[PDB]
């Protein structure tokens, strides 16, 4: 089966550079062009940049020309996307395709931005037929956060918003689970948060 | 070359006729693809140059030309066709793509549930106040929450998020939480949240008063 997996994401300094790069299985690169496409909040598909690895040929999109390169190794079997000057609208998921565009890998996620990591605080939303209850998951950079309940014992119901950018520049979101008014005495409730990018990881009982 | 795609959302039952068009700025020939995009999943190719089927890609979806305009069809909606599509010229450098068509399945109205939570016990001894609003299991997404102090209508100091169609029941839950500081959430009694919605015949109030156990 053909696959393309994208890596190298992460968080960056605006100014700065970052190199992704694109691993390919089940066909060679040789034989194709390989682009890459960028996803930018509420930007819709962009395409970024493409090559032929046979010969090296390249184009851009004008917005990218000069300070990103894109580049492949055949004998890895993979292509890379140099970006360099970065800028907040960099800020993006990055696909790799192949040639219309059959194959596309799940994308890597760069943020350019100033900000340092935080780690979120994690708070209860306690429990006043059925009820609600849940967690809040306030002040983290960058996203994401996960949310899980009694460590994925828990999925039924769950409901975790999307993230807020708070004024601050900090994420926010909540997550509820609708539960047995009956159970709310007995059963113990735990959100489980990560927060990789600064290597978070909190329980929180959610107690009536 | 431009690609103006319409509508920019849609609900639909299972076994609709649903039809998205994509309007090139100029003539891109056939050279026309149309792309399915999950939340967090990678762009799957449904139809290339214009007419024909990627293979393995179900038959109820079909494309068509007709000089600039091009059109998606899906035949038959399958509960798995949920998602969003992207028309993309590739005639010339740059291909592009256009602002995509979201399609979510229609369902009967659904009143949504409230709840409202205080701040915890643990935030206020940070010196923060976020009080919650949720709403769950609603449809259609359309809601209006209010936010009362003292009966005191708030304005530009809450936010909200909307989750996405849940997979069973293909309802949403919304979450607004309103954040003061200590010291002005302290200077206040009655906390409210008021929702307004389709399946509600008339807003609905839950509210705490501050400091009650």
């Amino acid at each position: 089966e053909v696959q393309l997996v994208e890596s190298g994401g992460g968080l960056v300094q605006p100014g700065g550079s970052l190199r992704l790069s694109c691993a390919a299985s089940g066909f060679n690169i040789k034989d194709t062009y390989i682009h890459w496409v960028r996803e930018a909040p509420g930007k819709g598909l962009e395409w970024v940049a493409r090559i032929y690895p046979t010969n090296g040929y390249t184009r851009y999109a004008d917005s990218v020309k000069g300070r990103f390169t894109i580049s492949a190794d055949t004998s890895k079997n993979t292509a890379y996307l140099q970006m360099n000057s970065l800028r907040a609208e960099d800020t993006a998921v990055y696909y790799c395709s192949r040639w219309a565009m059959d194959y596309w890998g799940q994308g890597t996620l760069v943020t350019v931005s100033s900000a340092s990591t935080k780690g979120p605080s994690v708070f209860p939303l306690a429990p006043s037929g059925t009820a609600i209850l849940g967690c809040l998951v306030k002040d983290y950079f960058p996203e994401p956060v996960t949310v899980s309940w009694n460590s994925g014992a828990l999925t039924s119901g769950v409901h975790t918003s999307p993230a807020v950018l708070q004024s601050s520049g900090l994420y926010m979101l909540a997550s509820a689970v609708t539960v047995p008014s009956s159970s709310l005495g007995t059963q113990t409730y735990i959100c489980n948060v990560n927060h990789k990018p600064s290597n978070t990881k909190v329980d929180k009982k959610v107690e009536p | 070359i431009q690609m103006t795609q319409s509508p920019s959302s849609l609900s639909a039952s299972v076994g609709d006729r649903v039809t998205i068009t994509c309007r090139a700025s100029q003539d891109v020939n056939t050279a026309v693809a149309w792309y399915q995009k999950k939340p967090g999943k990678a762009p799957k190719l449904l139809i290339y140059s214009a007419s024909f089927l990627e293979s393995g890609v179900p038959s109820r979806f079909s494309g068509s030309r007709s000089g600039t305009d091009f059109t998606l069809t899906i035949s038959s909606l399958q509960p798995e066709d949920f998602a969003t599509y992207y028309c993309q010229q590739h005639y010339t450098t740059p291909p592009t793509f256009g602002q995509g068509t979201k399609v979510e399945i229609k369902r009967t109205v659904a009143a949504p549930s409230v709840a409202i939570f205080p701040p915890s016990d643990e935030q206020l001894k940070s010196g923060t106040a976020s009080v919650v609003c949720v709403l769950n299991n609603f449809y259609p997404r359309e809601a209006k929450v209010q936010w009362k102090v003292d009966n005191a209508l708030q304005s530009g100091n809450s936010q909200e998020s909307v989750t996405e169609q849940d997979s069973k029941d293909s309802t949403y839950a919304l979450f607004s939480v309103l954040t003061l500081s200590k010291a002005d959430y302290e200077k206040h009694k009655v906390y409210a949240c008021e929702v307004t919605h389709q399946g509600l015949s008339s807003p609905v109030t839950k509210s705490f008063n501050r400091g009650e156990c």
